[PDB]
């Protein structure tokens, strides 16, 4: 359901690991201290990640925009504690 | 006198050296015996040269030995070059400290290669500043030292500067008063104090006694 | 060292005396130091270096320096040749 | 001799203090990298020689060699080329000759000096002719038996004349035997195995031939190492078999451009001409694919189009006779950055070899060719992708220029359709700088050879090619051989080595055999014309 | 005159310091280095635990002559209890091996084969706990004034990189304050 998509993208930023380096959590850890309040994701890396996720984004964009906003803010709260 | 402890104290003194902002006693009593021991094992290469003679296997400790030799040699290189650098920056004041009676003179205890490089470098340095700017050497300006104002050649004996320190000291089995640990000291403020498990950064002056006593790591 | 012209002569005078003086200290140790170089701690023990415009060429054995030929060799001789810029990859 | 003991012997001769002391083919590079990696793992230092010049080797080996105790050479004897002159059983120095071409040089096997024959375990054969070329030849009423002996000597000499004078070609992939040998010792490295597969795929332009039965041999290795029984998802770190196709630049480019630049599809569909253009769109009309859909990158195309691709191919391409295409070729899994068939990576790396970089300028340029080799040797690592993508895209830039100049040649029809052999020359055209590399003309010639004759019966004929810009009519002319469309039917191989020896034995003014490969030679156009006349007659074939 | 840092130790220099660490191994064999401090020992029995300094183990591992045992303290469940203890301790920085950072970096280079599924498992944990430790440093770091600095428990690496900041600032504070008198 609803939260499974949030869980998929939290399992994307936290549980992606290429050869010896994880990249996206470092993107967000840099951007909060900078006071960015934003995040950039290369869609080609997303197609590189999974196959079902991309077709899901492909079908309904207006419905999947909030699951990104939720996955952004839930990780952002741990670093926000780390950072009202 | 144990090589294990000698090497331990080697890295120890190296760390202490690099952290300390100003000069420390020269350990010739130890530096010499080690410089000789390394030359002994260093020459001791001979088995490797004699190994080619048996030709009309395990070289692992061979190059390991050689490796540690040069490795330790690196350590001492940084150590000595660091001392030289410190002297270059402190040279005017250290000679002025040699001029004063009390307490401990520069000489050899606190400071041979060093004194040579010191005096020679300072010499040619004086020739370089002298021939360039002081020619052109006004009567009162002829002196290169504190006038006073402002100032010079008095820098930088600053013991007040903060630096990282780590409480470690020889156990009785003295100054351990409890409950958890030792010891009791700023001039205008009181004790905090200290514990062996945590680093407390504070003024380098109040801990100077302990460094002379070897009671606090850096 | 290792192992201009536009600047004022007094500097070169001081310079030549300085380098002569540091060679005097190199003569004193006889340790050996080798104190001006070997700044990075070694590991482990062998490295692969490529030639930088050196052909060339000798210490302990003559290795026949050849332009654009990369080797696999211990740090030792590399330390000397790098001072002349003759080696490139580290 | 057996490889194992020889290998142990070099190990015994390896470690020393002071140490030590001991271009185009990718097949050799794989074997070098795998063994090199083995010895670096054992920390065995040694020299690396990037040989370029066939005769330059004499200028270097004989120049600086002092303490030295220990694809080339199957033709030229180095004993004459160097003048080593046996000095003291237990000779002080040995030279390893790694070569896959046959027939072997006569001085190689017999008159063994540096060898240490590398023939094991490849060509036994027999090949019983060298036995009478040496055992009978050495040491070489009485008038009758003497004339009988001389007659038999000339008879065996006549037999031997056939041997060593014939076209040199590679027999089989060295990597196969080297991997078998390494696996005999027990080492199986996922990296190394994939590289073995890479080297085997590299020479596929020259069919398989044995490689067809060497498929199970690689498949066995795929069974002996099983990354996971089941996922084990993803895993973040780490090959697999897939239904591969001969189509070119599959994964990084549009299916449209893939056929557009496809060499195999080229002559059959006559892509240069306008007739087959609509036929190509007709193939897509059978595929039911929108033109705009074909232009999209392979990554963003719909999943349906993906899964149904092979069924659609099975249901459409057969109309044009393309039924034999789908193959079970291997595909590497590096996980997260995506899989690639060994063939494509090979094309990109070789493209990286050719781009991505008086007589002093030519030698300077030769030096630059060797300079580009190390960029390729560095490029062999998996992790260094940054440089690899540049070469991957430049491969497309080349193939674009290839097919373009190709159409230009198709309009003028400069081919002289002679009975002896076809002859051509490109004396002028745009973008001639790319033609300096022999490999450019190698694949270029191949791209023509399959185009002009599919076959297209009858009697496949060799093509002649040359080009020059400066340096006084260099006109590199490389030999070219016909390609059969699966219909090694015969041991034909090559012809030219003997002919080059016959014409180079004449007045040979300004001729330079400086090219390491026997098939290509530099010649003046002024003297190329009679060279052609002498080539036509007397025709050795 | 290297000039670098000169106050801080170089990261590779602290790596040179951690080289001194002894560790247990499982040699393939079933010597008498005269150099400095090993002094031990007779040829060891295969697959048997023996404590040896770090860099020699690195050598033997490069030749694959030893089987390194994984450090017992490094177990995911233990890091879980550490992170647990961290969420409930806003002030204390409790337990760290203190050299563990560089260890894990090195152990995952080669010793990775001996551990049981560390991949995509503890690596995340150490990173997570690392950053939460960093921010807890920042929360205690806002409190900084003379004369006390709470150094409590931290891996030496991070202490070294943060050194220039706090060290050079506090001096200014003390100077202006005492100087004002």
């Amino acid at each position: 359901d609803n939260t499974e998509i949030i869980k998929s993208f939290k399992n994307f930023i936290l549980e992606f690991r290429l050869d010896s380096q994880f990249i996206y959590r470092d993107q967000l850890r840099n951007n909060i201290l900078v006071k960015n309040y934003s995040l950039t994701v290369n869609m080609e890396h997303l197609i590189g990640y999974n196959e079902d996720i991309y077709k899901k984004l492909s079908d309904e964009p207006s419905d999947i925009i909030p699951l990104f906003e939720t996955a952004i803010t839930q990780v952002a709260k741990r670093i926000s504690i780390l950072s009202n | 006198v144990s090589p294990q402890q000698d090497f331990s104290d080697l890295m120890k003194s190296w760390k202490n050296e690099r952290c300390s902002p100003e000069l420390l006693p020269y350990p010739h009593q130890l530096m010499k015996r080690l410089l000789n021991r390394i030359s002994m094992q260093s020459q001791l290469e001979n088995i490797s040269m004699g190994f080619l003679d048996m030709q009309n296997e395990s070289k692992l400790p061979l190059l390991c030995m050689e490796t540690e030799l040069e490795r330790l040699k690196f350590v001492i290189r940084s150590y000595i070059r660091c001392r030289l650098s410190k002297i270059d920056k402190f040279s005017l004041y250290l000679r002025q400290l040699n001029e004063d009676e009390n307490s401990l003179i520069s000489l050899t205890d606190l400071l041979k290669d060093e004194i040579k490089y010191h005096d020679t470098h300072s010499l040619i340095w004086l020739k370089l500043v002298n021939d360039s700017i002081l020619k052109y050497m006004p009567e009162e300006l002829q002196a290169i030292n504190d006038t006073e104002g402002s100032v010079n050649m008095i820098d930088e004996p600053d013991w007040n500067k903060f630096v990282f320190i780590h409480v470690n000291g020889p156990p009785d089995g003295e100054n351990e008063f409890g409950k958890p640990c030792y010891t009791v000291i700023p001039d205008l403020k009181e004790e905090v104090e200290l514990t062996i498990g945590s680093i407390y950064v504070m003024r380098y002056e109040v801990i100077r006694d302990l460094l002379r006593d070897d009671k606090v790591a850096l | 060292n290792g192992l201009t012209n536009n600047l004022s002569h007094q500097e070169q005078e001081y310079l030549k005396e300085y380098c002569d003086l540091i060679t005097d200290l190199k003569s004193g140790d006889l340790v050996d130091i080798d104190l001006s170089g070997s700044l990075v701690p070694p590991s482990d023990v062998f490295i692969d270096v490529r030639v930088l415009k050196d052909a060339g060429e000798t210490e302990y054995g003559v290795f026949n320096l050849i332009k654009d030929s990369q080797f696999f060799v211990r740090q030792s001789d590399v330390e000397r040749l790098i001072q002349q810029g003759y080696l490139q990859k580290i | 001799s057996q490889f194992s003991e020889a290998y142990n012997k070099i190990l015994r001769n390896s470690s020393s203090h002071s140490s030590c002391q001991l271009c185009l083919n990718i097949d050799a590079l794989c074997a070098t990298k795998m063994l090199s990696l083995l010895f670096k793992k054992q920390l065995v230092q040694s020299q690396i020689v990037p040989i370029f010049g066939y005769s330059e080797l004499r200028r270097h080996y004989s120049q600086l060699d002092d303490n030295i105790n220990s694809g080339f050479g199957g033709v030229i004897d180095l004993e004459a080329f160097l003048e080593i002159d046996p000095q003291e059983q237990s000779f002080r120095r040995d030279i390893y000759v790694l070569d896959a071409h046959r027939p072997w040089n006569l001085d190689n096997i017999f008159g063994s000096q540096i060898i240490q024959c590398f023939d094991d375990g490849t060509v036994d054969d027999t090949l019983g002719e060298q036995k009478e070329a040496y055992y009978k030849l050495l040491e070489l009423n009485d008038l009758s038996k003497r004339k009988q002996r001389k007659k038999q000597i000339h008879e065996y000499e006549g037999v031997l004349e056939e041997y060593y004078s014939q076209g040199t070609t590679v027999v089989n992939s060295i990597s196969a035997q080297i991997y078998s040998l390494l696996s005999a010792i027990g080492e199986t490295n996922l990296s190394n195995l994939w590289l073995n597969i890479l080297g085997t795929t590299s020479l596929d332009i020259a069919y398989a031939q044995v490689y067809n039965r060497l498929y199970p041999l690689l498949q066995d290795e795929v069974k002996r190492l099983t990354p996971s029984s089941r996922n084990s998802v993803k895993t973040p770190d780490t090959l697999n078999i897939q239904p591969d196709y001969y189509l070119f630049l599959l994964r990084h480019s549009s299916l449209y451009d893939s056929f557009y630049y496809s060499n195999y599809v080229n002559a059959k569909l006559s892509l240069w001409n306008e007739n087959g253009k609509k036929r190509l769109h007709k193939m897509f009309a059978r595929m039911g694919i929108p033109l705009s859909t074909a232009q999209e990158t392979w990554l963003y195309m719909d999943h349906s189009i993906k899964r149904e691709l092979g069924i659609i191919f099975d249901k459409n391409l057969d109309r044009y006779g393309l039924q034999d295409i789908i193959r079970d070729g291997f595909v590497r899994t590096l996980g997260y950055r995506g899989s690639i068939s060994a063939s494509e990576f090979v094309e990109a790396l070789t493209a990286l070899l050719e781009v991505g970089n008086s007589a002093q300028k030519l030698t300077n340029l030769r030096k630059r060719w060797v300079s580009n080799f190390w960029l390729s040797w560095d490029a062999l690592d998996d992790r260094k992708v940054e440089l690899l993508n540049r070469g991957i895209q430049l491969a497309q830039d080349l193939q674009r220029a290839i097919f373009n100049t190709g159409v230009a040649i198709l309009e003028k029809k400069l081919i002289k359709h002679l009975r002896i052999y076809r002859l051509c020359v490109l004396q002028d055209g745009p973008d001639l700088d790319l033609y300096r590399n022999p490999l450019t003309l190698l694949r270029l010639g191949n791209w023509l050879i399959e185009c002009c004759a599919e076959s297209e019966d009858k009697q496949l004929l060799p093509m002649v090619l040359a080009s020059i810009d400066e340096n006084t009519d260099t006109y590199l002319v490389a030999g070219l051989t016909p390609r059969y469309p699966r219909g090694t039917k015969k041991p034909i191989l090559n012809n030219f080595s003997m002919a080059f020896q016959q014409i180079t034995a004449e007045t040979d003014a300004k001729v330079r055999i400086d090219n390491f490969e026997s098939s290509i030679i530099e010649i003046r156009r002024e003297d190329l014309s009679p060279f052609l006349e002498k080539l036509t007659l007397s025709g050795l074939l | 005159l290297p000039a670098h840092l000169q106050q801080t130790f170089s990261p590779e220099e602290i790596q040179f310091i951690v080289e001194n660490e002894p560790i247990k191994i499982f040699p393939r064999i079933t010597w008498q280095l005269i150099t400095t401090d090993d002094k031990a020992l007779n040829n060891m029995v295969a697959m048997r635990s023996t404590e040896v300094v770090l860099w020699i183990a690195l050598l033997l591992k490069q030749q694959s002559k030893c089987s390194i045992v994984a450090p017992q303290w490094l177990t995911t469940k233990e890091l879980d209890r550490k992170i647990q203890y961290e969420k409930t301790h806003p002030d204390r920085f409790s337990e760290l091996p203190w050299n563990w950072l560089v260890l894990a970096r090195i152990l995952f280079n080669k010793a990775k084969d001996d551990f049981h599924d560390p991949i995509h498992e503890l690596r995340g944990k150490i990173q997570d706990l690392r950053e939460i430790r960093q921010i807890k440093v920042l929360k205690g770091l806002k409190y900084l004034n003379e004369s006390h600095l709470q150094l409590d428990n931290l891996s030496l690496l991070e202490i070294n990189e943060l050194r220039p900041f706090i060290t050079e600032i506090m001096d200014k504070l003390r100077e202006i304050h005492t100087a004002s008198l």
